[PDB]
RNA sequence: GAGUGGUGGAGAGGUA
């Protein structure tokens, strides 16, 4: 199948993008002041995953809106593992709800699809942007 | 969470009247607990009622 | 289970 290094490169750059579009739905925990004031003296467990700068986001956003328009329930499950963090076991059960191991199966066979349509595509849409560059002083 | 606590900008915590007129009450009665278990003098435990 | 604080309250001044 694909390389290992291409396929945690996918992980962490698909688990930074579904970070980023987990901050913007609406039905979300809202702490009081006492939570927060013990969170900045003393955390747990609360710790974040990174986004983006939202433009990297916007363009990685957009290859996958142009290619995965004509499967909806492979959105729906990367949508739903990627920023809910729902397991494969969860969501097989999930909608075997409504057998399971064939369930599993091909849900991770089209993850494993459509990965390896936006894995190309994401490379060359990578390569083919220029950089801006830093701040310059003339005289 | 209807007589809230959140602090100044400096850490400085500012809080509603609420809070302070319910310590005021709430040490005073222990106060008055202390001296009917002391069992206190009269014209004490009257002033302090 | 994935960023964050003024409203609170006072005083002073201003607009329609």
């Amino acid at each position: 199948n694909l390389t290992k290094e291409q396929h945690e490169w996918l992980n962490g750059w698909l688990e930074l993008w579904g970070a980023w579009v987990y901050s913007g739905r609406l039905e979300k925990r809202m702490s009081s002041v006492i939570a927060k004031f013990m969170e900045s003296v003393e955390p747990g467990r609360v710790m974040t995953r990174p986004m983006c700068n939202d433009d990297d986001g916007m363009l990685i956003s957009q290859v996958v809106d142009s290619v995965m328009y004509i499967d909806k329930k492979a959105f729906g499950i990367l949508l739903s593992y990627y920023a809910h963090g729902s397991s494969k076991h969860a969501i097989a059960s999930y909608y075997h709800r409504v057998s399971l191991a064939t369930c599993r199966r091909e849900v991770d066979e089209i993850l494993n699809a459509s990965l390896f349509m936006i894995y190309p595509v994401l490379d060359s849409a990578f390569k083919n942007r220029k950089r801006v560059e830093k701040i310059k002083h003339v005289a | 969470d209807l007589r809230p606590l959140v602090p100044l900008d400096g850490g400085r915590f500012a809080t509603s009247d609420l809070n302070d007129l319910y310590r005021r009450v709430i040490n005073r009665n222990n106060r008055l607990k202390r001296l009917l278990d002391l069992a206190a003098p009269d014209i004490i435990v009257r002033n302090e009622k």
